[PDB]
């Protein structure tokens, strides 16, 4: 396990919203310990059998939860995020997509100064297969195991999973950092955890065209992580300077290429997979 | 979103930044009228297109006479300019900038972006005016000075001085520059941009600083809170399809190959393309299905991808989904007919209802192929296409 | 130039007028999301197109659930809306407005224009709110009240009361109504508008006045000093043949016959058109040749004309000019070829060198007729087409 | 003659610029008593063998000129009609096209108020054949005569002219009143001037959609115009709500239609010609 476990008590911001609800449902069904939610104005009621509060402070006081998911729309996001930090959540996972870089940019800072953890945004979230769910992560594909994964992209991940799952492996925790250019947590931030997680026997690193992130990690990695890592990068055929769907996916000044990225890991001594379908495979090896 | 030179200038002005006197024309007549609104020749006439390399292209020229102007305009409005940064059939010229010629002592270089790596907006300058920095930096990397805005305080003057000196300016020039940096540093923040590029920042013989050119980019994500910007968008400048796509929560980007892809998720999409080329395929596009793969949605995709008569096959690849595998299948089928796709289709379903889906697919009778596994489908498509 | 409902609203806000809480959307998601930034609805969803009577057309709707909304939008974004004021080929819907519902107490009507006759800006108002005023006026003209802005003083408040009371308001409504009058009256002149029309201007149940709808028209001729609105223009709404034309300094206008006209002059043309029908024919377009009847210019003129494949001939009538009988015929020929116009073309060259040119035409060897007389030409072409 | 004659002295505003120059050579060549132009900042130079000033005022003095022509860009036009009124010109003729209505709307007022006269804008102008000319009118087609013309549109006018020449009549003066929604002097003003002109034996009035002056001209005429008149109107085939080249040439929610106009004229007992063609034809009739 890496960030969340079965003891993790959660709350939702924008709980009564649509996405909020749906998704809450499942977490709920999966056994995630949803302790309740926040929807300004709707304090006082119960949604999904859980209580609904007007403020995070409230919710926290009431439930002692310490994690929170946010289904709040771009424009209001930063507010909630601040709010949470402010209320003493230590872990945030914002799902929202459409977040003005400047906002995030200012937000990361606060996060840091404050010692809070946020995953995201515009990401599936996290699941510690077998104990805890957070995100649009789809339930039944995971198998409790020794694989650890980080990814900038959601769907891809699901591929991975499938494999490790069919390859017998199973996953410790699944981490979807989100695909915006400026995240709350990055490769490193996590890797570091994996490295220190007794249950994580090896890792799958996933990324695409975009920043340095990858590069940066290798570095770290090489000279900071012992467990074995298989890595893969999406975007080889990508065009220059075109946002490829995910906002943070774009080739800036002829910088941020698939290849670079690849090259860069292999150097750090990384098991690089040209083909996506090969993660199970590749692993096998490094995994034997 | 990109803006036009002219719009940029206009803003600079709104902010107090220095720029040439100019007028954006739409007809040769207005163009030819500006000259004497501007005064004494000779004047500068630039095509307002969103691409760079405008110069080399022939869309920027110094002129000596009213008529000379008429001409250029005549020559360009309506036509499509093509720069090295342009596509193939380029962009369309619909406006033309007419400004005053400038007295060029030096050429500097000013710009800002968001430094992912350092998670900051950094402004950077350099003495190497009138040249692409990607270059410059690529090789005289020490010719760039940088500074990073602090989020805590805004931007401060020391930072501007700083560079100014780093640039070796003196006197009022230094005062001036400060002014500008402060100037842009603010707009940046005020209007949620993503990027700025004054190249060249110029020094006039008369010894003043002035933004000969401007290039901006705004953060799509904040439009919702930048109505001015909002209004300024020039759809005329991008691939219309891309626009259609969005109208259906789709993320389209047109490519070069012959193989259509339609996938559920950006990650996948890329990876998927990638895997294909891997199997010798030539992806002809990137499509990312953002809504729920409903019928209309899939149908709409279809149209789009198919807009490019080049494509010879399509690869659908669905994995997660809020839609039942079987469900989608249906639509795809549906889709295939409604639209009328006369091209082979490879399909990679996954998730729920997956088998049922592939079957329905198959029993369909159409030219659809339920793919066994990812890499299978890959082959299959490359397959079918290569057939020719 | 006209403006989109959302566009006026924006303006009205910038002037401090009442209008409802609303957001303009360019995606279902978006639209779908406003519902809550808005609050409980139900709420209204409006397609945004320049034309009116969007209602009947079903381009408007009140709604009860996110889901519903999300549908409307799905339904219409990208499609054309066709109304009684559209063109058998509606206007294209690229946005939708999402706004709060309102409790309509009473619907008045408030609008204003430049009265050519009296030469003033006139504001008229009525209780016949909610109805096409043309009608009301035409049938019961005494239910309109008007005032004329005095150009010496500007809009005065006593005028605003006058109407408020004619409409029989009392209490605060009076003062509110007065407010707006001035509000609009100000924009009118400040923004160089040509028309305004709030239809309706309602009295809400809660007892206040709010501008439920809005339709502005801008003085084309003034854009030069009105950069804001310049940016608001939305070509999508118009015939693209129109702007193309303009960029050429052409005054093009799609009609419906099957005989095309290229005339030198607004006056001439319409007459021309007129004669044609007059002799049987039925023209398909208005064509004011703006610049010098220069090859290039003419060519386009043709290109544009011929975009309409229902056209089965071209009539060219050229009188004055700053060109020359011949130079002209040449250019015609030239045109004819290059364009590759397969249909018969008739020509009346006027005055200057006109004889030589006609000769030059009959000598060309294309399907060009040198109509002798004006009326003659007329005929010729009518046959030509009749010929079948 | 009407408004102008060989005696009339002219000076032009915007003289230096393009059109100004050109059109001038011509009036000049035709023998219009050009007398100088004005172009702020260019005073004290010569152009076309004429003296340039920096101010209507300067020049008016120095030349004793009484009517000016303007070829000044739309966005300055008003400081010009205006300035001229101030230098006490008695006859303004503004060619310019594109003036915002509101500007015109005020000017009209000043003009009235000052008792000055201006023709236009957005018009060909005027000329008193063999006598004098101002405007973009074209020469050799006119012939001194008894026909008086008025038109809200220029090209057409050429046709009439032509006709009236060909049938031998000729013309006193022809006036371009301009295509703007609100013009310096309308129908009646000029009409009136005609009825009182000895040289003019008859009238051709040319109108077009949008508006009502024609309508208004009728009645006027009817009860105030002795001489016989011939009227051709245009845009019968034109559509609602659409501008047809000329600015004031549109149909305001069902008003200012061509028949509507044609009628009106008939009642005032005018010779309605439905074919631009038989313009001369009809005269012959009445003009006998
Ligand atoms: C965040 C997002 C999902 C919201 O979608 P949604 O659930 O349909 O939104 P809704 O309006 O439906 O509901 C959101 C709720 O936020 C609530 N809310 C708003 N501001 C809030 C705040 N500061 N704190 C708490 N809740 C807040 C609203 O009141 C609303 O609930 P309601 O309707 O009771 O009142 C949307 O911006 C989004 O989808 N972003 C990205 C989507 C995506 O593609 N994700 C995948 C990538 S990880
Ligand atoms: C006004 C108009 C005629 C300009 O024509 P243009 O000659 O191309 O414009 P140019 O810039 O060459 O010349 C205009 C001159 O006005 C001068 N000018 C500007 N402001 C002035 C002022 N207040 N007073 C006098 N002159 C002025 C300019 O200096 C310029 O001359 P310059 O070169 O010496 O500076 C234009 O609005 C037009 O063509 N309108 C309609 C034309 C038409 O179709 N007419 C027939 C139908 S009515």
């Amino acid at each position: 396990s890496i960030l969340i476990d079965k003891n993790t008590k959660v709350i939702c911001q924008g709980f009564t919203g649509s996405q909020g609800t749906f998704h809450s449902e499942q977490a709920i069904a999966y056994g995630t310990k949803m302790v309740g939610g926040v929807t300004p104005g709707k304090g006082g009621t119960t949604h999904l059998g859980l209580p609904v509060f007007n403020t995070v402070r409230e919710a926290v006081a009431a439930t002692g939860a310490t994690a929170s998911v946010i289904y709040v729309p771009a424009p209001f996001c930063k507010d909630s995020i601040l709010e949470a930090i402010d209320a003493g959540i230590k872990l945030i996972i914002t799902i929202t997509e459409g977040i003005p870089t400047l906002d995030m940019l200012t937000v990361k800072v606060k996060l840091d100064e404050a010692g809070v953890r946020m995953i995201g945004p515009n990401c599936p979230g996290v699941i510690t297969p077998g104990e805890c769910k957070i995100g649009i992560q789809p339930g039944h594909i995971h198998k409790p195991g020794k694989v650890g994964i980080v990814s900038r992209s959601g769907t891809l991940t699901y591929e991975a999973v499938k494999q490790t799952t069919d390859y017998g492996f199973g996953q410790s925790t699944c981490v979807g950092i989100g695909g915006d250019p400026i995240p709350g947590s990055n490769f490193i931030d996590i890797l570091e955890m994996f490295e220190k997680d007794p249950q994580t026997e090896a890792i799958v690193m996933i990324g695409e065209i975009g920043g340095s992130a990858e590069e940066e990690a290798a570095a770290y990695i090489k000279e900071h992580v012992t467990k074995p890592v298989v890595g893969y990068i999406a975007g080889v055929t990508a065009p220059k300077g075109k946002r490829m769907g995910h906002a943070g996916a774009i080739i800036a000044g002829g910088k941020g290429t698939a290849d670079e990225k690849f090259a860069a890991l292999e150097a750090a001594g990384v098991k690089t997979v040209r083909s996506l379908a090969d993660i199970g495979e590749a692993l096998k090896t490094v995994l034997k | 979103m990109n803006l036009h030179e002219y719009q940029a200038k206009q803003l600079f002005a709104r902010y107090g930044l220095p720029a040439p006197v100019g007028y954006a024309c739409t007809t040769p007549r207005e163009a030819e009228e500006a000259a004497s609104k501007i005064g004494a020749g000779p004047w500068v006439v630039k095509c307002q297109v969103h691409a760079g390399g405008r110069g080399k292209a022939g869309g920027v020229k110094v002129v000596n006479s009213k008529e000379d102007i008429r001409a250029f305009a005549e020559n360009w409005l309506g036509k499509r300019l093509v720069t090295y940064q342009t596509d193939a059939n380029g962009q369309p010229v619909n406006q033309i900038l007419v400004e005053a010629a400038t007295d060029i002592a030096k050429e500097l270089y000013l710009g800002a972006v968001v430094d992912r790596s350092s998670r900051r907006v950094v402004f950077m300058a350099s003495t190497e005016g009138g040249v692409e920095i990607e270059k410059v930096a690529e090789e005289t990397p020490h010719l760039i000075h940088k500074v990073a805005l602090d989020p805590l305080t805004g931007p401060m003057p020391y930072q501007g001085r700083e560079l100014a000196f780093k640039l070796g300016l003196e006197g009022k020039l230094v005062q001036q520059f400060t002014k500008i940096f402060m100037g842009l540093a603010t707009i940046f923040l005020e209007r949620d941009l993503a990027l700025i590029e004054i190249n060249p920042l110029v020094i006039t013989k008369q010894g003043d600083l002035i933004c000969l050119d401007g290039k901006l980019g705004a953060d799509g994500n904040a439009l919702f809170r930048q109505p001015d910007l909002r209004e300024m968008r020039d759809q005329s400048q991008e691939d219309p399809r891309e626009a259609q796509a969005a109208q259906w929560e789709l993320n389209y980007v047109a490519l070069d190959g012959n193989i259509g892809c339609m996938v559920n998720g950006a990650g996948l999409a890329m990876g998927t393309m990638d895997i294909v080329k891997l199997h010798g395929g030539e992806p002809a596009n990137f499509l990312d299905v953002g809504g729920g793969a409903t019928k209309e949605r899939v149908t709409e995709a279809f149209k789009i991808i198919l807009s490019d008569d080049k494509v010879k096959a399509v690869l659908v690849n669905i994995f997660g989904g809020i839609v039942r595998c079987d469900l989608i299948a249906d639509g795809i089928i549906g889709a295939v007919a409604e639209v009328g796709v006369n091209v082979p289709v490879v399909v990679r379903l996954e998730g729920n209802n997956a088998e049922l889906g592939a079957k329905k697919l198959a029993d369909s009778g159409l030219n659809i192929i339920a793919a066994k596994g990812l890499t299978d489908a890959a082959q299959q498509v490359v397959a079918a296409v290569e057939g020719k």
